[PDB]
């Protein structure tokens, strides 16, 4: 259950001391290293053309985040303040009221991108699916107040990746 | 006219030259060292834009502030900036470098890198991927694509 | 002539990649930027001692391939050795005193 | 019920071990095809 | 008509300087799996270009200097050596024949030291002076096995002459008589123009590489490319030296092709070289020097000294 590296005696004999011998003068493990990097550049290289090809990804994967909608264009959030009641990075504020037809929903409904550690605590732990973290990870800004996201930006991204938000939570809602 | 004809191929000819020899030094603090070391890794390999892997900091165009910047290395992190060659930029990458991210409300963490030196691009993760990252540092290539130094220049 | 020419032109173009490496990122005005003995070593010194030793040993060895032509040549091979072996000598002497010592 | 599951055989086998696979000549060839070299060129 | 020669001369030595920069970074990437510059220029042939505009429209760095007159003749000496290590190199025909070329070559390239002392001098920092003497000490300690290494070569040659060493060569490669002395010199040649395992000043092992240290350096582009005409003026050396070409004396142009394939081939062993190891500790390659190579160089100077007595083999001084 265990093993010794590096417990080796080399034999003495006239054999395997003139082959050391000849390792050390005529440089064979660097000749070895030298056929290793030659067999490396004859290999067809690991890279892909980004932008044009893309790094494989899951379903699962936790990028932008994005407000969602139920199939009749009702906003799913019901202000539970479960997300950032989870939330670890306290990235997520969230104010509410009754709306003009009775209903809760949220006033406020901000996200701190440059707080948030995109850990899907909040997809996780929303009841009703409403905030989930989507597959945008292509989204840096120039500006710092451009990643704080209010309630207007996050429907926008819901509206804008909902047709593969969808097909994600679909691919992976059994696993959850 | 002619002159404004000749400053914008100019600006053109320097824009060209210096986004498409990005000399990146790179402050890895903290775990997005990791995802810009692996933005150089073979798969999306910086080094095929122009954007060489392990330059020198005194010689570096773009400072990539790639982990947490503590209170304790702050003063650090602002004599790199100092010592740094014109034009420079800075790409902040992640949370902490954002805005303090995790450990934003931490006594000894500076909330986001910007209230330390001026930021370009702010790239987001918990570490934002190598791709995303990648996508950054071409974005700072076509910020610096839109320059209009001579142009601005020819227009005082 | 052509020799001193080569030289010229060779200074001449060097000069003017200096003289355009310094000039030429003047033409930016920038933001003036207004913020803010050595240890000895004995090894060191002798190292380059060393070198100038056993250089002085090489000037010594450099008209061998004019020297072979000669006709007293058990002379000249019985000094050609022995300069060689003068320099292994300084080298033995060098090694077993110590002196190729953390530099070795 | 529909999991993730190895195969019904089990998977195939899994190599660990170290293989530096000893090429190369010997130490007497090696220095004797220096010297037929060294003798071909002093010819 | 001979100014036309000198430029022919030193203009495409500053262009195929411009491209070992490419040639080295893709090497490199597809040796490390990866690719090097694509993007720039198709197959990345713009890169040296816009990065040549980089660096010369870049600010001087930040600090000033110790002594402006060193700072100003430290790349000026380096890039005038650069420059005339080339003159006597015979591909066929040397631009300037002499009858001492190798002796020029040898004496010009001891003078390449004091780019890196009046550098180290003209640096504000009392740590990259300290760098600039091991780097100094460095380079003066493999020149001497490249001088002795040199002169048992020669030996076989009968002169200084760096067209003779055609001639020597028209029956077999010179590395086939000589082969240790070939490959030693090579190591030395890599020792002696810092390139790696041997490049301490731009690595670790290293009291002032590292990061956030003083020092006003020089603009980095004239010494990068002092050595990189350094680099292939040392493999073009080495393949004239041990690996001459045939030469049709009516068909020049067979000759040059050939030894430009070697020397090609010779500066990518570098690239391949420097992409293969680690590197040394500064007392690892002074004891590679002092304790391994020129123990062997003597002994192989004695050897070489002695052998064409004993088999009647002297060569001619003409
Ligand atoms: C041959 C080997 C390669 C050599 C290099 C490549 C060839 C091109 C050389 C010229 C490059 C372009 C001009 C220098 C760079 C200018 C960049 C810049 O920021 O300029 C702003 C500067 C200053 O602009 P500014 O007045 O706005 O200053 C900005 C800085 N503040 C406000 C803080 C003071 O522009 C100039 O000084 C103009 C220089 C001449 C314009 C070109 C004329 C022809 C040159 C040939
Ligand atoms: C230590 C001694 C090393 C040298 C041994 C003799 C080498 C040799 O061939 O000498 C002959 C050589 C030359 O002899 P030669 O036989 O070549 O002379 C022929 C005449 N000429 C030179 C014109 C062609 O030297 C001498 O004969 C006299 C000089 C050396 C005398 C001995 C010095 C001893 C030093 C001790 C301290
Ligand atoms: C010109 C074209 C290229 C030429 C060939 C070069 C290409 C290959 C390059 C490979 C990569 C090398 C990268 C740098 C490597 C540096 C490290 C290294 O190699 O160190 C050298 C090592 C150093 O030794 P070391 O560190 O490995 O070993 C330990 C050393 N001690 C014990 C002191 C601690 O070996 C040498 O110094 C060998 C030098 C050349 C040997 C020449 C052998 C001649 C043999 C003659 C016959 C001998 C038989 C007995 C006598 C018979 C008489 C009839
Ligand atoms: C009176 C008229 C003249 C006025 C003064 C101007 C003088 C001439 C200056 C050069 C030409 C000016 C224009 C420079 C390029 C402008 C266009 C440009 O940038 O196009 C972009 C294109 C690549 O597109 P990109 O944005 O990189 O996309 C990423 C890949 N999908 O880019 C490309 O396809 C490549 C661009 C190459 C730029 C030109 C080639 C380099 C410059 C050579 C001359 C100068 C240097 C000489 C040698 C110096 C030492 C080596
Ligand atoms: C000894 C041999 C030495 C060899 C040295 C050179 C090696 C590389 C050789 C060149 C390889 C191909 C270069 C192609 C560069 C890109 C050309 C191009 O089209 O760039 C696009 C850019 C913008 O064009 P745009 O009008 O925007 O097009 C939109 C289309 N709807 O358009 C532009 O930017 C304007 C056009 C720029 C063209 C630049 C071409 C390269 C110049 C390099 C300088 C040296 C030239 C050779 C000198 C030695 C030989 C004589
Ligand atoms: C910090 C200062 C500035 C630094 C940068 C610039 C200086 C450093 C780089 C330049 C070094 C110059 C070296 C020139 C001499 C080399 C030796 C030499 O002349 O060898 C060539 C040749 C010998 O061969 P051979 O065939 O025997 O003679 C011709 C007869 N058939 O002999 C000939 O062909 C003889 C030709 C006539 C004599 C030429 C004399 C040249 C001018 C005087 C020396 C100039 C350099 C002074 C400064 C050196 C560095 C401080
Ligand atoms: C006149 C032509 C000038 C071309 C300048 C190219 C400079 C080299 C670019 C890449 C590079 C390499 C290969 C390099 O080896 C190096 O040293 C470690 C760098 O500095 C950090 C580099 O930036
Ligand atoms: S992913 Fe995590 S840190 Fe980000 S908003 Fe959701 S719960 Fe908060
Ligand atoms: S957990 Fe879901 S429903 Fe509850 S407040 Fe957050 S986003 Fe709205
Ligand atoms: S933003 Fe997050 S993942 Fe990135 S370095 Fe900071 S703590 Fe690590």
């Amino acid at each position: 259950t265990y093993k010794y590296v590096n417990l080796r005696e080399p034999s003495m004999d006239m054999k395997s001391v003139t082959d050391r011998a000849a390792q050390t003068l005529l440089w064979t493990e660097l000749i070895r290293g030298l056929g290793m990097t030659l067999s490396y550049l004859f290999r067809e290289p690991a890279t892909i053309n980004y932008p044009f090809e893309k790094g494989p990804l899951s379903p699962r994967f936790r990028g932008e985040h994005a407000l969602r909608r139920y199939p009749s264009g009702e906003e799913r959030c019901i202000a539970c303040k479960l997300c950032e009641a989870v939330c670890p990075a306290q990235a997520i504020t969230i104010e509410a009221e009754p709306r003009a037809d009775g209903s809760r929903r949220t006033t406020r409904y901000d996200i701190d991108m440059t707080k948030c550690i995109y850990c899907g605590f909040c997809q996780e732990a929303c009841p009703v699916d409403a905030i989930v973290e989507g597959p945008n990870f292509e989204f840096s800004t120039e500006t710092h107040e451009e990643l704080l996201y209010n309630k207007e930006k996050l429907l926008n991204n819901g509206d804008k990746w909902e047709a593969e938000i969808a097909a994600n939570i679909q691919a992976d809602y059994l696993y959850r | 006219s002619r002159g404004e004809y000749v400053v914008a191929k100019l600006d053109d000819l320097i824009n060209w030259a210096r986004r498409s020899s990005l000399w990146p030094m790179t402050f890895g603090l903290a775990c997005c060292a990791v995802e810009m070391m692996h933005m150089a890794a073979p798969r999306y390999d910086m080094d095929r834009f122009g954007v060489v892997f392990r330059a020198s900091p005194r010689q570096s165009d773009v400072m990539i502030v790639a982990g947490t910047l503590t209170n304790k290395m702050a003063p650090a992190l602002r004599k790199v900036y100092d010592q740094m060659p014109e034009p420079r930029y800075v790409v902040s990458m992640g949370s902490c470098a954002n805005g303090g991210g995790y450990y934003h409300y931490s006594y000894s963490v500076v909330r986001g890198c910007d209230r330390i030196v001026p930021v370009d691009i702010y790239v987001p993760g918990c570490p934002p991927t190598a791709e995303a990252l990648l996508y950054g540092i071409l974005q700072l290539q076509k910020k610096i694509k839109r320059e209009k130094r001579l142009r601005i220049w020819y227009r005082r | 002539m052509n020799l001193m020419i080569t030289l010229l032109t060779n200074f001449t173009l060097a000069t003017l990649l200096v003289t355009i490496a310094f000039w030429l990122p003047q033409l930016n005005v920038y933001s003036e930027k207004t913020s803010p003995r050595l240890p000895f070593s004995m090894k060191f010194f002798l190292v380059a001692i060393t070198f100038l030793l056993f250089d002085l040993e090489i000037a010594l060895l450099l008209p061998l391939p004019w020297a072979s032509q000669t006709t007293n040549l058990n002379t000249m091979l019985t000094m050609a050795l022995l300069l060689i072996f003068l320099l292994a000598v300084s080298l033995a002497y060098e090694w077993t005193q110590k002196g190729l010592e953390w530099t070795e | 019920v529909k999991q993730d599951m190895p195969p019904v055989g089990g998977y195939g086998p899994i190599d660990y071990k170290r293989n530096l696979p000893r090429r190369g000549l010997s130490g007497y060839s090696m220095f004797a095809v220096g010297i037929g070299a060294l003798l071909f060129g002093y010819w | 008509m001979f100014m036309i020669n000198v430029l022919t001369l030193i203009i495409p030595i500053l262009l195929a300087v411009a491209f070992l920069t490419l040639v080295e970074r893709k090497v490199l990437g597809y040796m490390q799996f990866r690719k090097g510059p694509n993007v720039v220029g198709p197959y990345g042939l713009l890169q040296p270009i816009a990065d040549a505009i980089k660096l010369f429209i870049k600010e001087p760095l930040r600090p000033a200097t110790s002594s402006i007159s060193m700072f100003i003749l430290a790349p000026i000496l380096a890039l005038t050596l650069a420059l005339t290590m080339w003159i006597p190199l015979p591909m066929p025909y040397p631009l300037i024949n002499m009858n001492l070329g190798v002796l020029f070559m040898l004496a010009m390239s001891s003078l390449a030291v004091y780019s890196i002392l009046w550098s180290g001098w003209a640096s504000n920092s009392k740590y990259a002076l300290i760098g600039a003497l091991r780097a100094v000490a460095q380079t003066i300690s493999y020149e001497v096995t490249l001088a002795i290494i040199l002169l048992s070569v020669l030996l076989m040659n009968g002169s200084f002459t760096l067209s003779t060493l055609i001639i020597t060569q028209e029956q077999v490669w010179l590395i086939f008589p000589a082969w240790p002395l070939a490959m030693m010199w090579f190591i030395s040649t890599l020792a002696e123009t810092n390139r790696a395992p041997f490049d301490l000043t731009e690595g670790e092992s290293e009291l002032v590489s590292g990061f956030n240290v003083e020092y006003a350096a020089g603009p980095f582009a004239l010494f990068f490319m002092a050595e990189y005409a350094n680099i292939i003026m040392m493999n073009i050396f080495t393949t004239t030296l041990f690996l001459g070409a045939f030469h049709n004396p009516y068909m020049p142009e067979l000759y040059t092709i050939n030894f430009t394939i070697k020397s090609l081939l010779l500066s990518i062993t570098f690239l391949w070289i420097r992409a293969s190891y680690p590197r040394f500790r500064y007392d690892q390659l002074m004891h590679l020097l002092w304790k391994n190579f020129l123990p062997l160089t003597l002994a192989l100077c004695m050897w070489h000294v002695s052998l064409p007595i004993l088999l009647s083999s002297i060569p001619p001084q003409t």
